[PDB]
């Protein structure tokens, strides 16, 4: 017979954050891997959400891309419906 | 009420005037079809004429495409007279009914049962107020499972019946008289016919009947003739050349 | 499923179906509810053919749940369906909160149902007005009155149904606060008989306390009716 | 009647919406005033009799901590709209962890009000079978400071610095137009509100026939006025001449 | 009596749909808007209706997407439903395909939304018109009607007494193609002023103005720049 | 299509429901149905409408119907509507038995069927049921019971009552003659008297009479639908007693 | 099968001359070895000519009995007659099959009289079922329940054709008791119903209680 | 359409309490070709007038007497399409009963189910009533039955009856010569004589259909030759 | 009329459906569309003369000629929204046919399906019937041209050349003079421009450029849909115009 297909894969990579008094650093490596092979050496893990807010993710690349794009869509819709850009805290609750 | 002639509801005398008006709409098309049964065959003859409707007939119209005879299955065809949208709709309903029957039961529907199922469908239009009646009257022919021809006719009221011969069109009392005379004249012979002789006689009777009804000289290009027999159980039209030969024989007699 | 808008705005800006429901309510019997320190008296006209109709069957003063009762005027069948909906909601509230439903919550629910039936396709409004007596969560006694439009208010004393204006005006100039049970009962009887024939068999009276809903006995009503007849004859 | 609810008139106006507009001209009069320090809502209450409990009936409801509302027209419809606004404002608060902007609440209310038009099946299906026949004044304080908004059965929302609704709408609006000023401080806003209400109220102004609420910019918290506050405003009022 | 204007699915003996035509009539009652375009820019200008002295002017133009904006005339709630639909279609297209939607396809979808509301007795036509201005490989202006038709324009105007603005636009249509953004704005504002009531004037309060072009995302004009433009318009009107 | 809607569930300018008034007119135009409670059981009697001598008059009761073992009804109004609602009420009684493992109290059954009728008056766009029911039964909670329902979903309990045509005369006869403790025989004779007086005659006719009663004897409830012979015997007794 | 061992129990039907008998054990088991009741009858009267014996899972016994009572009562009120035993048997088969894939865990028997109106002749009628409604019409005896093998042996060995009511009672009671004495999860009393067209005799046997 | 706001009753009460649509369906029936049934001692007969419009139609294609199951037959007076629909429904209900209970559907049960179906069409939204009356005859354990079903959904139990045109005079003629103790042959002769007294002119084996259920036998439709034999006398 | 013309589902006592006739009147009042079979292709032309006073419309932006599979021309006269609806349905049927069978939907089957779709909106009392007539046509080497015209009543007929919409009678009178089965599409262009000049009095040689849509399926276009280039329409327009101004 055929085994049930597993819908998860870890594409690897790290995201690192560090706050300051008036700044925040978010860094991420760009490798995209599959098991012990490299799909590509350049797959950015950080997406810009607002002028003052970005998001960085690690895990399954298809999920990360869909989630970043969904969050960007929701935020643009929020901007159109409510006339202002959501603060980082609003986005945190929404995520 | 004031709307008893608008919906399919009874009027004070018990009539459903919408059914009568749909039948009149069929009559208004000015199209005449005739079906005739033989001993081992059946024929339908119709005018290759556009139904009198809002638009008229252009000289750029492709007259070969004008028809009122359709195949339901390989072995079952029909004439559909009435509003062309309704006639096409009834053709598709009949085709789907036949196909569903075949799949469900593993054998082809015969003409009688297909007519009765179609009329079951039409009755729903006659009882539900929100649906318009299909202004369409039809004739269905086929060869049943005992190698006998069938001739059945339905009309907008959902009433169907088998016939020795039938006419759809404007006049139908005088058409019935003409057909009765032709049938008794054919019956009074006692010689036994061959299959081919039977088919020839049936087709000639159908053509002569349509001609005596319409009261003018039929041109082979303006009429269509379809046959089913025990020699060839497929519902097939005949060529314009064979129709012309039948017409030349009829005229010279 | 039928979906036509039955209640619509007339050119004047009125919901004529709601006003016709109000007419139905005005064709009902009179009901009076009076409030006190920790009890309420509810009374309602009785109509019953003598010796043939059974009086114990028809119920215009009914118990929703442990602590809430209801009187109504207007169409009986509408009232029965609305009352069963209200009992169901009482129990649903108890299940979802682990506490019995307060009186104000139930009044708001009843008014919401009536409003909703003025604002949904394919339904007509309830032809009933209701008086709801019960306890709030602070154990305070309250009386609410709802109407077919869905509007409600709390009252110290109120009458609904046919001839409700006469009863209302009477109650205005005769109602005191923190009256004793017997005096509140007597006031309710006087209010109801302001517009209904004087008789014991023409009125049903109940008293609402924290404990339960208790209907006043026949003999007590007859004695109070004799008192009313005496005061009437002596006043004439 | 003969028509359907979605019919246009020959001048391109929905008959039902126009009729609903004639229902909002009824009821107690309310006035909203929005100045820099906050927004004030004041309404007259039309007590039908001494037997009615004043606490029960109220024309100034709070939609959220930072939003209040005055209403006119059909009170059952108004309560339906207000309950919907409360649910929606709290859902916004849950999914965004912040107070909803007043204008967004007004938009939600207006869409609910117009739902009878059956214009689109997106999200919930049509349930309301007619307009609401309610006009509202919705004031509150959001990140943009105090603001006063007006919504009516046609679904148009308009922002005001001061406005009025109810039976005495026109007289109150005349008084507001000629007296309102932008740099007005809060106490002067209260004085103006009660002066207008007293001038247009059939009864004589007093602590029991007038209700007040304010949403000050200092704390963005809807606050109801008890008897002491109304007493102070009344006793600081001008002469009735 | 008409006997044919009661329901939206009924043709009159002349082949007309009266309910849809009434929905269109609603459009002529709105405030005036003007859209004109050069080879690189589309300028949209409209009048903001004021209810009373103490009221804030109503909003006339709306952003749909980075390079798409609309103006409307007619029933505001209808326009809001359509605005939400367009914003969602654009954002969903960006989400799915990572590109800015084709403006023709969006306008066709809007017109089909219009059309579906005219075929059933349980619906009514949207009682609003949409003027759509975008830059997608070129400036473009579209109009959508309650009957489900849409048209592309080089200059467009509708609303109450928009025939004066249309006269102005027809007169100067030849100029708009080659004129600079400043000149295009002046032309749009003058066309809008041509629809003004006698006593009225164009002010920062009651005038909505947006630009969108090749490298210029949809953007409303600020009060200071708008005021300078209005002053220039008045000065060259005095001439 | 709204032009064809008759608006059945719409209030009238006086808070009336016209379809319900007309259904009540139809019920008033139906043959008399009477009922009364003795100490021995509930009696239901009815006048049969003549159609032809060729109707099959054997075991053919058309106005009194068994709903359950302890419940049975009399009908006044449209017989087909009544057949629908009788089927429904039989279902309701059996459903109560299924859910609770005990027979349904009579008032609960009456309430369920009356809810059906009220719902037709309030929801939808259909005409109401044109039937009045005289529902009688026995249960341990309330003893012998008798109820009257109308198209509006209304009902009420009675010690004796009549519905259908000329219910005024029958009701007056019952009010004069009905007593608080009657025996089954006295009840049946009184039922025959009121049936005869409402049909404008003096000696009733067996062919035109349906009589049934419902007794709780020795702990079980039993229903007797009197035949033409038993009714003939009772008619003889009535003509003796009057 | 373990589900059927949860409660235990069995039922037995037998016919004589113008008589028929139905018998069951009285135990309600739990967890296959704990006796929680000794008056749990598996025999149910549908009407005077139709009885059903329901062995198996007690919850399913009660549920199916309630369904059957509902159906019989509706049929008989609509028709104004007593349901014929064969119609009832076919109906029970159809009800069991309607749950073909999530069945009631029951092992029914039907015992009664088939009436053949000329006077009236009363022909004994017996049928045994499986849980999905397969039917076995028989003239001598029917069995069902976890004790089926023992009952089959006892009946095959002891059944005697055309016995009178007393002989029928003795035979069916002996068959039931001997079968029960070999079952760990059945017994604790036996009820025996002997049917004739005129009377029903209900007996409780002095049986083993271990 | 069917559902939605467009589902409202087309049959409604008039001020006098009458449901006029049912009356109009009744008129439609009273204008239809006569039918009748007779309950005899050991059988029940249903007979109908089947008058061929023209010599072209095939009589066998028109059968106004149909079998619902073994032992149950049906004839109608009124609209034939309605009859076809109701006959299909009756056959379906007969087999549904047979699947549940194994045996054949009792005549009363079938009649009640079909009457309820007919009644639905006088109350449900968006439809007209059926324009016909049905006579249902059959034999079961409980004897022989002859039932009529009216457009309203009321059903009657008959010893003998006639529906369709001239049915008052036909019923007078039939009650003049019906007794409970007739035989099958006498009943068939009486049915033929009634249909002759109604029909104008001369009847024959083509102008009428006859169906019998007698001596606990399956329902059968008399052939042309059998009826001709009945017509010889 | 007489109350029988308020619904598409009520026959009049004379057997006519009046809502359908009113739709026909609407279509006959609308702009003109024609399709013509030539020797080596079919040629379609839409004359948008109703828009002659719409001076600000973007030049050549309103086109009523669409295509299905890049080899079937579909055009209309009547409401634009209804026509777009029907064209969407035509394309949806083509997609479904391809999905089921992996070959393009034959023209006549597609015509039947479209006509049935249209006819279904004439059957119920709550749906507005489509106010548009449709021309659907194709052309290939072995079969020559196929032109079908679908009516609002749902009747589809086959033509060698068809004119729908306003002034169709005069256009037909002009078309019928010559047998175009022996003329090439390029040569037919000038004839069509001449017919437009003569028959539509709203059309002059000034607005002929921006008011006429031209498309064809011919040998030159490899028997696939194509809008006729302006470099072909220009000489033909000029020649028709000078010829007309001569007489």
């Amino acid at each position: 017979g055929f085994k049930r297909w597993y819908p998860y894969i870890d594409n690897g990579g790290t995201v690192i954050g560090l706050t300051g008094k008036d700044y925040v650093i978010l860094a991420a490596d760009t490798r995209l891997s599959l098991s012990y092979s490299i799909y590509t050496r350049f797959c950015p893990k950080i997406s810009k959400l607002t002028d003052k807010c970005i998001i960085g993710s690690s895990g399954m690349q298809s999920d990360i891309k869909t989630l970043h794009s969904l969050l960007q869509k929701k935020i643009q819709l929020f901007v159109l419906e409510h006339s202002h850009y959501p603060d980082i805290h609003v986005i945190a609750r929404l995520l | 009420s004031m709307y008893d002639r608008h919906l399919t509801i009874f009027s004070p005398d018990g009539n459903l005037y919408q059914i009568e008006y749909a039948i009149k709409a069929v009559k208004n098309t000015n199209i005449t079809s005739v079906g005739v049964k033989g001993e081992n065959c059946a024929v339908i003859i119709s005018q290759k004429k556009m139904a009198t409707q809002y638009i008229s007939q252009d000289k750029l119209l492709d007259y070969n495409n004008i028809t009122n005879i359709y195949n339901i299955t390989d072995e079952i065809g029909c004439s559909m007279v009435g509003m062309p949208g309704d006639c096409l709709s009834m053709v598709y309903k009949a085709r789907s009914e036949a196909s569903e029957f075949l799949y469900s039961n593993g054998y082809n529907v015969n003409a009688e049962t297909l007519c009765r199922n179609i009329c079951d469908k039409i009755q729903v239009y006659t009882q539900h107020a929100y649906m318009r009646l299909h202004a369409c009257s039809g004739m269905i022919i086929g060869i049943d499972e005992n190698n006998k021809p069938e001739l059945f006719k339905f009309d907008p009221s959902g009433f169907c019946a088998g016939y020795r011969a039938c006419v759809i069109g404007n006049k139908e009392q005088e058409s019935i008289s003409v057909l009765e005379r032709l049938l008794e004249k054919r019956k009074k012979k006692i010689q036994q016919e061959t299959i081919d002789e039977d088919i020839r006689n049936t087709t000639i009777l159908a053509i002569e009947a349509l001609q005596t009804i319409l009261a003018f000289d039929l041109k082979a290009s303006e009429i269509e003739v379809a046959i089913v027999s025990t020699k060839n159980r497929n519902f097939t039209q005949i060529s314009e050349k064979e129709i012309d030969n039948y017409l030349t024989y009829i005229a010279e007699r | 499923s039928y979906d036509r808008a039955i209640t619509v705005f007339s050119p004047d800006g009125h919901l004529l179906q709601v006003e016709h429901a109000l007419e139905a309510v005005k064709k009902g019997g009179c009901a009076v509810a009076i409030k006190s320190s920790n009890f309420a008296v509810l009374a309602v006209e009785k109509k019953n053919i003598p010796k043939l109709q059974n009086p114990k069957t028809t119920e215009k003063l009914i118990k929703l749940d442990e602590h809430n009762c209801l009187a109504f005027a207007g169409l009986n069948a509408d009232a029965r369906v609305l009352v069963n909906k209200t009992r169901l909601e009482c129990q649903r509230y108890y299940l979802n909160m682990d506490e019995p439903a307060p009186v104000d919550y139930i009044a708001k629910y009843v008014a919401k149902v009536q409003q909703k039936f003025t604002h949904r396709g394919g339904v007509r409004p309830f032809g009933i007005a209701t008086l709801i007596a019960g306890f709030k969560n602070n154990k305070e006694i309250c009386i609410y009155q709802t109407e077919p439009s869905g509007i409600y208010a709390a009252w110290k004393a109120q009458a609904i149904g046919k001839n409700a204006k006469i009863v209302q005006e009477f109650l205005e100039k005769n109602y005191q606060e923190n009256m004793e049970q017997k005096d509140c009962i007597f006031l309710a009887l006087k209010a109801i008989f302001e517009v209904v024939e004087l008789s014991s068999k023409n009125v049903e009276v109940a008293l609402l306390t924290e404990k339960d809903l208790t209907f006043i006995e026949e003999q007590e009503i007859n004695s109070m009716v004799e008192l009313i007849d005496q005061e009437r004859t002596k006043n004439n | 009647y003969d028509r359907g609810v979605n019919t246009f008139s020959p001048e391109g106006r929905l008959f039902q919406v126009e009729y609903a507009l004639g229902a909002i001209k009824l009821g107690s009069t309310a006035v909203g005033i929005c100045v820099n320090d906050g927004v004030i809502l004041a309404s007259e209450r039309r007590i039908s009799s001494t037997l009615i409990e004043k606490d029960s009936v109220e024309k100034l409801l709070s939609i959220d901590d930072h939003i209040g509302c005055a209403m006119s027209g059909l009170m059952a419809d108004a309560r339906t709209l207000i309950d919907y606004a409360r649910v929606e404002c709290n859902h916004y608060k849950f999914i965004y962890n912040e107070n909803i902007n007043i204008k967004s609440c007004v938009e939600l209310i207006s869409e609910l009000a117009l739902d009878f038009s059956n214009l689109s099946d997106s999200k919930r299906k049509k349930i309301m079978s007619r307009p609401f026949g309610v006009a509202l004044l919705i004031g509150g304080v959001d990140k943009n400071g105090p603001c006063l908004w007006y919504t009516e059965p046609s679904g148009t929302n308009t922002r005001f610095s001061a406005a009025s609704i109810g039976s005495a709408q026109e007289g109150a609006e005349l008084l507001l137009q000629e007296n309102y000023k932008k740099d007005m401080t809060f106490e002067q806003a209260e004085i103006l509100a009660l002066t207008v209400l007293r001038q247009v109220m059939e009864d004589k102004l007093s602590t029991s026939n007038v209700e007040i609420c304010a949403i000050k910019k200092s704390d963005q918290t809807f606050y109801k006025y008890n008897t002491d506050d109304i007493s102070r405003i009344i006793d600081v009022l001008p002469s009735p001449v | 009596r008409n006997l044919y204007d009661t329901d939206n699915i009924i043709y009159s003996p002349e082949g007309r749909l009266y309910q849809v035509e009434y929905a269109s009539e609603a459009i002529k009652q709105g405030t005036c808007a003007v859209a004109i375009k050069s080879k690189d820019y589309v300028v949209v200008s409209g009048l903001k209706k004021c209810i009373s002295k103490l009221s804030f002017p109503q909003e006339k133009i709306f952003k749909i997407d980075d390079y798409i904006g609309i103006s409307m005339s007619g029933i505001t709630s209808d326009a809001k439903v359509l605005t939400k639909f367009m914003q969602n279609e654009c954002l969903s297209h960006k989400f799915l395909y990572n590109e800015n939607i084709n403006i023709e396809s969006l306008v066709r979808s809007v017109a089909d939304k219009y059309q579906k509301n005219t075929q059933k007795s349980s619906k009514r036509a949207f009682g609003v018109g949409l003027m759509i201005a975008a830059y997608h490989n070129e400036p473009c202006i579209f109009e959508t009607r309650p009957n489900g038709s849409y048209f592309e324009y080089d200059a467009l105007s509708f609303g109450a007494r928009s025939h004066a603005s249309k006269t102005y636009l027809e007169k100067n249509l030849h100029l708009f193609e080659e004129c600079s953004l400043e000149e295009l704005i002046l032309h749009c504002l003058k066309a809008l002023k041509c629809s003004l009531s006698s006593e009225s004037e164009l002010t920062i309060s009651n005038t909505a103005l947006a630009v969108v072009g090749k490298n210029h995302p949809w953007q409303e004009i600020s009060s200071l720049q708008l005021e300078e433009y209005l002053s220039k318009v008045k000065m060259d009107a005095e001439q | 299509a709204r032009r064809y809607d008759s608006r059945t569930t719409t209030f009238s300018p006086e808070g009336r429901l016209y379809q319900v008034e007309y259904a009540l007119e139809a019920i008033n135009n139906a043959s008399i149905t009477i009922g009364l409670i003795t100490k021995d059981g509930v009696i239901l009697g009815a006048d049969k409408v003549f159609i032809s001598k060729l109707i099959d008059k054997a075991n053919n009761y058309e106005k009194i119907y068994k709903i359950d073992k302890h419940i049975f009804c009399g009908v006044a109004g449209l017989n087909a509507d009544a057949n629908i609602l009788i089927n429904q009420s039989r279902l309701y009684a059996q459903r109560y038995l299924y859910n609770y493992n005990e027979v349904q109290p009579v008032s609960q059954l009456v309430v369920q069927i009356c809810d059906i009728k009220q719902s037709y008056t309030q929801y939808g766009g259909l005409r109401p049921y044109g039937v009045s029911f005289l529902i009688g039964g026995y249960d341990t909670k309330d003893g012998y019971q008798l109820y009257h329902t109308d198209p509006s979903g209304n009902y009420s309990g009675w010690f004796a009552t009549a519905i259908g045509t000329n219910n005024l005369t029958a009701s007056s006869v019952l009010k004069q003659e009905w007593k608080n403790d009657m025996t089954l025989e006295e009840g049946l004779l009184l039922a025959l008297k009121t049936l005869a007086k409402s049909t404008d005659t003096e000696i009733p006719k067996s062919e035109k009479i349906e009589l049934a009663y419902l007794t709780n004897k020795d702990g079980e409830v039993y229903q007797k639908y009197l035949t033409e012979k038993e009714i003939e015997e009772l008619i003889k007794l009535y003509t003796q007693k009057y | 099968g373990s589900i059927y061992n949860y409660n235990g129990g069995c039922v037995l039907g037998m016919s004589g001359s113008n008589c028929v008998a139905i018998a069951c054990d009285l135990r309600l088991g739990a967890n296959t070895f704990t006796t929680v009741s000794t008056k749990f009858s598996k025999i149910f009267k549908m009407n005077n000519n139709v009885y059903v014996g329901l062995s198996g899972l007690a919850t399913d016994i009660q549920t199916l009995y309630e369904i059957l009572r509902y159906r019989v009562n509706l049929y008989e009120v609509r028709q104004d007659a007593e349901m014929d035993v064969e119609c009832f048997a076919n109906m029970l088969s159809s009800i069991l099959y309607s749950n073909r894939f999530s069945p009631y865990f029951v092992n029914p028997i039907v015992v009664g009289f088939k009436l053949k109106h000329y006077k009236v002749n009363y022909e004994p009628y017996l049928t045994a079922y499986d849980l999905i409604g397969a039917k076995c019409e028989t003239r001598d005896f029917v069995v069902n329940g976890v004790t089926s093998e023992q009952l089959f042996g006892m009946c095959e060995s002891l059944y005697v054709k055309d016995q009178d009511e007393n002989g029928l009672f003795e035979t069916i009671s002996q068959c039931l008791l001997s079968a029960l004495d070999r079952d760990c999860i059945s017994g604790w009393g036996a009820e025996v119903l002997v049917l004739t067209p005129e009377k029903i005799i209900k007996k409780k046997l002095k049986a083993r209680m271990d | 359409m069917a559902d939605g706001e467009y589902s409202f009753s087309l049959t409604t009460f008039s001020p006098t309490g009458k449901l006029v649509q049912i009356e109009y369906a009744l008129n439609r029936v009273s204008s239809s070709s006569p039918a009748l049934g007779i309950r005899a001692k050991n059988g029940v007969i249903i007979a109908t007038e089947k008058k061929s419009p023209n010599e072209l139609i095939e009589e066998n294609s028109i059968f106004k007497i149909q079998q619902i199951s073994e032992h149950i037959g049906i004839v109608y007076a009124g609209m034939p399409g309605d009859f076809r629909v109701l006959l299909k429904r009756a056959r379906k209900e007969a087999i549904r009963y047979s699947l549940q209970y194994g045996s054949e559907i009792l005549v009363k049960e079938l009649v009640k189910i079909i009457a309820s179906i007919v009644q639905e069409f006088t109350q449900t939204g968006g439809v007209r009533p059926f324009g016909l009356s049905l006579l249902i005859c059959g034999v079961d354990v409980y004897g022989y039955h002859l039932y009529q079903i009216d457009p309203s959904g009321c059903y009657f139990n008959w010893m003998a009856t006639c529906v369709g045109k001239d049915y008052q005079n036909n019923m007078s003629f039939l009650e003049k010569r019906y007794n409970k103790d007739i035989e099958i042959e006498d009943a068939i002769h009486t049915a033929i004589l009634t249909l002759k007294e109604s029909y104008e002119g001369v009847l024959n084996e083509k102008n009428i259909e006859i169906g019998v259920a007698y001596d606990n036998k399956p329902f059968k439709i008399l052939t042309q030759n059998e009826i001709k034999d009945y017509l010889i006398e | 009329s007489a109350g029988y013309d308020l619904s598409v589902s009520t026959f009049s006592p004379d057997g006519r459906l009046y809502q359908v006739e009113y739709i026909y009147k609407s279509i006959n009042n609308n702009n003109t569309a024609l399709c013509l079979e030539c020797k080596d292709g079919i040629i379609c032309c839409c004359i948008n003369s109703n828009m002659d006073k719409n001076k600000m419309i973007k030049k050549n932006s309103y086109n009523r000629i669409y295509h299905v599979n890049n080899n079937i021309i579909i055009t209309y006269s009547g409401f634009d929204g209804d026509a777009r609806n029907i064209i969407d349905r035509a394309r949806s049927e083509a997609n479904t046919y391809y999905y089921n069978f992996h070959t393009n939907i034959p023209l006549h089957i597609l015509v039947n399906r479209i006509s049935l779709y249209i006819h279904a909106y004439t059957l119920y009392w709550h749906m507005r019937p489509f106010a548009a007539s449709i021309i659907i046509s194709s052309f290939n080497e072995k079969d020559k041209g196929d032109i079908y015209c679908i009516e609002p009543n749902g009747a589809c007929y086959k033509y060698s050349g068809i004119v729908i919409g306003k002034n169709k009678e005069m256009f037909k009178t002009e078309i019928e003079k010559k047998d175009y089965k022996d003329i090439n599409v390029r040569d037919a262009i000038e004839d069509i421009y001449k017919f437009i000049l003569t028959s539509d009095d709203h059309m002059n040689k000034n607005n002929l450029q921006n008011l006429v849509n031209f498309s064809w399926i011919c040998k030159e276009s490899s028997y696939e849909f194509q809008n006729i280039h302006e470099e072909i329409l220009t000489p033909a327009l000029n020649k028709a115009v000078e010829y007309i101004e001569k007489l």
